[PDB]
C-alpha cells in the first residue's frame, strides 16, 4: 500500500501556502472537524518511494501549562508551595480548538512525519507537542528507520520552502528544553509573588482594587521606565550661557557663528567673554577646511530596530508591530521577522529578492538602476547564526495592504534597498572666525550623492544655504552679538525605542520575547504611553519598584534575569544541564522569597501612603 | 654679614617669583648659619602659602579695575571647577574646559580661567599646588587670564587643605 505522510504547519494560512509551493499547485483540501483548520492532500515522492502526501496545522502553540487541579485557586494557600512542591502537567491552550484530538486523528493513519513549524525556538518547542499527540499513533517503523523529519525554513517562498524539503534535518530537544524550563520559571516566581500581594492588600486601602503582579522579566522592564522616573524627579537644573554672533555676508546673508567654547557656567566669565566681543565689528577668518566624508548606509535591519523604528517613526506598540510582521511573514511578504542577525550569508540571492521591488512606482528607478549597475555589498554584521536579516520576500502594493501592515511593510523595504545600495557622500565644510579674543566656528554639509538617503529621505542630509566662499585673511562685518542664558534640562520618560535597547542591552527578553513583555507592563497598567510613545509609570508601577528595590535590589536589576537566561540559552546548546539549571535557580529564589515575605514592611508603608 | 646673607635670599627668591615675609623665610631654613635658598623653596612648595608668604597682589584685583599682573608671582591654588561645564554631569566631552581657579598669595585670594589650553593643569590637580606666573597677565572683569606662556606648574601639596580659614 502507498504510504502516508503527515506534514503540520504553525498556522492554517502558513500549511496552506507551503502546500500550494510543494504541490506545485496539485492540492486537494476538505475541511477539519474544527472548522478552523483544513488538510491538504496531493500524491508525491518521499525517501525514493512513492507516497500520499497530508499537509495540516495547528493554531500556535497547542499547550500551555498549569498545575494540576487545586493549586489553581487564588484563595488557596500556601503561595510557597508553588515552588517546589506543586506537579505540573500540560493543559490544552485554547480548549475550545480540541487541538489534540484532531491532531490524532489526522495523524492515525499516516506513516511518517515532517515538521513545518516556524523556525524559532516557539515552533521548535510545539513540534515535541505535536509529536506528543501523534507519535503514539503512528505507524511502526521497521528497523526502526528514521521516521521522523524536521524542515528548517526562514520565509514563505518557492525557493525556500522546496530547498527545506531537499535537506531536512531533525527538531533540536535540548533547545525544546529550555522553552519548558522558560515558561516554568516566570509561571512559578510569577504567581507565587503575585498571588501573595493580592491577598496581603485585598481590601486593605480604598483605592486599591487584582491590578498587582510580578513578574521575573516584567519587573526589571518597569524597573527601568521608574528607573528614568526617578532620575527625572531629583534632577537639578543649572543655568548656562552660551555666545553667539552673526555676521553679514557680500550676499546680504545672516551667519550664525558657533562659539567654539560652546557654554559657560559662570554669570561673571559670562559677562567677561561678552564685554571683550562685544564692541568689535570685524569677523576674521583664521581657518578654512574642506574634507569629503561619508555617512554609512544602515545595517542590515535586525528585531530590535523594527520596534524602535516602528514606536518612534510608524506610532506602533512592539506587540503591535510584531504581530503586524508575522503576519506578513505568514503571508510571504518578509522573512522570519524574529532574528538577531544582522548579516546577509554569502549564498542569499539578494537580487533574487530585489527583482519583486523594481516595478512598485515609489522605488522602482532605485531599484532598476541598481540591477543594471550592479548591486553593492551590504555591509558586514553580525552572524548570529539563526535566521536571514528581515528582508521583503514578494511585492505589494498600497492597494493589497491594510493601513498598519503597508506602512511597516514600506519601510522594511526601503530599509533593505539602502543596504545593497551605496553609501551617502557629502561635503563638511568648516570656516573658523576670529572676533577679538574668541574663536567661533560655522559649518555646513552640502550633499554630493544622495545614495540610499535617496530611498530614505528622512536620514537625509538636511538642505542648507551654501557658505559663502572665502579665503584665510577675509574679514566680514559683525552684525550683532548678544548672550543667550539657558538652563540644562531634565530627561523625558523612556521612549519603548529607549526601554528595547535597554532591554537589549542587559540580555533579557531574548528570542523576540521583548515586545511581550513590554506589552505585559502596560497591559498591568504600571506604565501609560503618552505622546511621543513615552512611557510615563502609574502610581501603582512607582510603588512597587521603590518598594522591590528597597527590599531586594536583585528584583528590579536586571542582572539576576539575564544570568538566567544566558543559562538557557547555553541548555538548548546542550552545553548546560536542564534539571541543574532548574535546581540551582528555583533554590535562589526560594530563599528570594522568604527574605521577601519577612521583608514585606518595605512595600506596605509605600502603599499607605499613595493609597 | 650675620643675616645679611638671609636678606640676599628674599632678593633671589624674589627674582624667581617667591615673595615670602621675613618671618616665613626663617621658618624655612634649617639653621640661622647657613641660608639655602634652594632649601627654603622646597620646603616652601609643601607649605600653605597663607603662613609664609608676604602680599604682593593689590587688595582690589578682584575689582575690575586691575587690568593686567606683573610677573614673575609664586601663588597657591585654592580650588578648581570646570566653569564651562555642568555641576552634575561634569566631565563628559562636549565641552571644553575652561578651568577656573581660585588662587591666593597667603593674603589677597583671586579667581583664574584657563583662557588657552593648559595640558599642564586638570580638574584632579590637588589643593595647595603651587603655580608661577611670567610675563604680563591680562585681567579682564577681575579674572587673570592663563595659558601654557604665562603659568608655570612648579608643583607642592598641602594636605587637607581649608579654602577659608
Ligand atoms: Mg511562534
Amino acid at each position: 500500500h502507498m504510504k502516508t505522510v503527515l506534514m503540520v504547519a504553525e498556522k492554517p494560512s502558513l500549511a496552506q501556502s507551503i502546500a500550494k509551493i510543494l504541490s506545485r499547485g496539485s492540492l486537494s483540501s476538505h475541511k477539519g472537524l474544527n472548522g478552523a483548520c483544513s488538510v491538504h492532500e496531493y500524491t508525491g515522492t518521499f525517501a525514493g518511494q512513492p507516497v500520499r502526501f497530508k499537509m495540516t496545522s495547528v493554531c500556535g502553540h497547542v499547550m500551555t501549562l498549569d498545575f494540576l487541579g487545586k493549586y489553581n485557586k487564588w484563595d488557596k494557600v500556601d503561595p510557597a508551595e508553588l515552588f517546589s512542591q506543586a506537579p505540573t502537567e500540560k493543559k490544552e491552550a485554547n480548549p475550545k480548538l480540541n487541538m489534540v484530538k484532531f491532531l490524532q486523528v489526522e495523524g492515525r493513519g499516516c506513516d511518517y512525519i515532517v515538521l513545518w513549524l516556524d523556525c524559532d525556538k516557539e515552533g521548535e518547542n510545539i513540534c515535541f507537542e505535536v509529536l506528543d499527540a501523534v507519535l503514539p499513533v503512528m505507524n511502526k517503523a521497521h528497523g526502526g528507520e528514521k521516521t521522523v523529519f524536521r524542515a528548517r525554513f526562514s520565509s514563505i517562498t518557492d525557493t525556500d520552502i522546496c530547498n527545506a524539503m531537499a535537506c531536512l534535518g531533525e527538531p533540536d530537544h535540548n533547545e525544546a528544553l529550555s522553552v519548558d524550563a522558560r515558561q516554568e520559571l516566570d509561571l512559578r516566581i510569577g504567581c507565587a509573588f503575585t498571588r501573595f500581594q493580592t491577598k496581603y492588600f485585598q481590601g486593605k486601602y480604598g483605592d486599591l482594587d487584582s491590578l498587582i503582579s510580578f513578574g521575573p522579566c516584567q519587573t526589571p522592564t518597569l524597573g527601568f521606565c521608574v528607573e528614568r522616573h526617578d532620575k527625572i524627579q531629583s534632577f537639578k537644573p543649572e543655568t548656562y550661557w552660551v555666545l553667539q554672533a552673526k555676521v553679514n555676508t557680500d550676499k546680504d546673508r545672516s551667519l550664525l557663528l558657533d562659539w567654539d567654547r560652546v557654554r559657560v557656567f559662570d554669570r561673571e566669565i559670562a559677562q567677561m567673554f561678552l564685554n571683550m566681543t562685544k564692541l568689535e565689528k570685524e569677523a576674521q577668518v583664521e581657518a578654512t577646511s574642506r574634507k569629503e566624508k561619508a555617512k554609512q548606509r544602515p545595517l542590515a535591519l535586525n528585531t530590535v530596530e523594527m520596534l524602535r523604528v516602528a514606536s518612534s517613526s510608524l506610532g506602533m506598540g512592539p506587540q503591535h508591530a510584531m504581530q503586524t510582521a508575522e503576519r506578513l511573514y505568514t503571508q510571504g511578504y518578509i522573512s522570519y521577522p524574529r532574528t538577531e542577525t544582522t548579516h546577509y550569508p554569502e549564498n542569499f540571492d539578494l537580487k533574487g529578492s530585489l527583482r519583486q521591488q523594481a516595478n512598485h512606482p515609489y522605488w522602482a528607478d532605485t531599484v532598476k538602476r541598481l540591477l543594471a549597475e550592479g548591486i553593492n555589498r551590504p555591509r558586514k554584521g553580525h552572524d548570529a547564526g539563526d535566521h536571514p536579516p528581515i528582508t521583503p520576500m514578494k511585492s505589494a502594493t498600497e492597494a493589497e495592504l491594510g493601513g498598519d501592515a503597508w506602512r511597516l511593510y514600506e519601510y522594511i523595504t526601503r530599509h533593505f534597498i539602502a543596504t545593497v545600495s551605496h553609501d551617502c557622500k557629502y561635503l563638511q565644510s568648516t570656516i573658523s572666525f576670529r572676533i577679538g579674543p574668541e574663536l567661533f566656528t560655522c559649518s555646513g554639509k552640502t550633499v554630493l550623492s544622495p545614495g540610499f538617503t535617496e530611498v530614505m529621505p528622512w536620514q537625509s542630509v538636511p538642505l542648507e544655504e551654501s557658505l559663502p566662499t572665502c579665503q584665510r585673511g577675509d574679514a566680514f562685518p559683525v552684525g550683532e552679538v548678544k548672550m543667550l542664558e539657558k538652563q540644562t534640562n531634565p530627561p523625558d520618560y523612556l521612549t519603548e525605542a529607549e526601554l528595547i535597547t535597554l532591554m537589549e542591552k542587559h540580555g533579557i527578553g531574548t528570542d523576540a520575547s521583548i515586545p511581550v513583555h513590554i506589552n505585559n507592563i502596560c497591559q498591568r497598567n504600571y506604565v501609560t504611553v503618552e505622546s511621543g510613545r513615552r512611557l510615563k509609570p502609574t502610581n501603582l508601577g512607582i510603588v512597587l519598584v521603590h518598594g522591590y528595590y528597597k527590599i531586594d535590589a536583585e528584583l528590579v536589576l536586571p542582572t539576576i534575569r539575564s544570568a538566567v537566561e544566558k543559562q538557557l540559552n547555553l541548555i538548548a546548546q546542550g552545553k548546560a544541564d536542564y534539571r541543574q539549571v532548574l535546581g540551582h535557580t528555583l533554590d535562589v529564589f526560594k530563599r528570594k522569597f522568604h527574605y521577601f515575605v519577612d521583608s514585606i514592611a518595605g512595600m506596605d508603608e509605600l502603599m499607605e501612603v499613595s493609597f | 654679614g650675620p643675616g645679611h646673607m638671609a636678606q640676599v635670599a628674599g632678593a633671589a627668591l624674589s627674582q624667581a617669583g617667591w615673595y615670602l615675609s621675613d618671618e616665613g623665610i626663617e621658618a624655612c631654613t634649617s639653621s640661622p648659619d647657613k641660608v639655602n635658598v634652594n632649601d627654603i623653596i622646597l620646603i616652601a612648595l609643601n607649605t600653605d602659602l597663607r603662613t609664609i608668604g608676604k602680599k604682593f597682589l593689590p587688595s582690589d584685583i578682584n575689582s575690575g579695575k586691575v587690568e593686567k599682573l606683573e610677573g614673575p608671582c609664586v601663588l597657591q591654588i585654592q580650588k578648581i571647577r570646570n566653569v564651562a561645564a555642568p555641576k552634575d554631569n561634569e566631565e563628559s566631552q562636549a565641552a571644553p574646559r575652561m578651568l577656573r581657579l581660585q588662587m591666593t598669595d597667603g593674603h589677597i585670594s583671586c579667581t583664574a580661567v584657563e583662557f588657552s589650553y593648559m595640558s599642564k593643569i586638570s580638574l584632579n590637580t590637588p589643593p595647595g599646588t603651587k603655580v608661577k606666573l611670567s610675563g604680563i597677565v591680562d585681567i579682564k572683569n577681575g579674572f587673570l587670564l592663563l595659558n601654557d606662556s604665562n603659568t608655570t606648574v612648579l608643583g607642592g601639596e598641602v594636605e587637607h587643605l581649608i579654602e577659608k580659614w
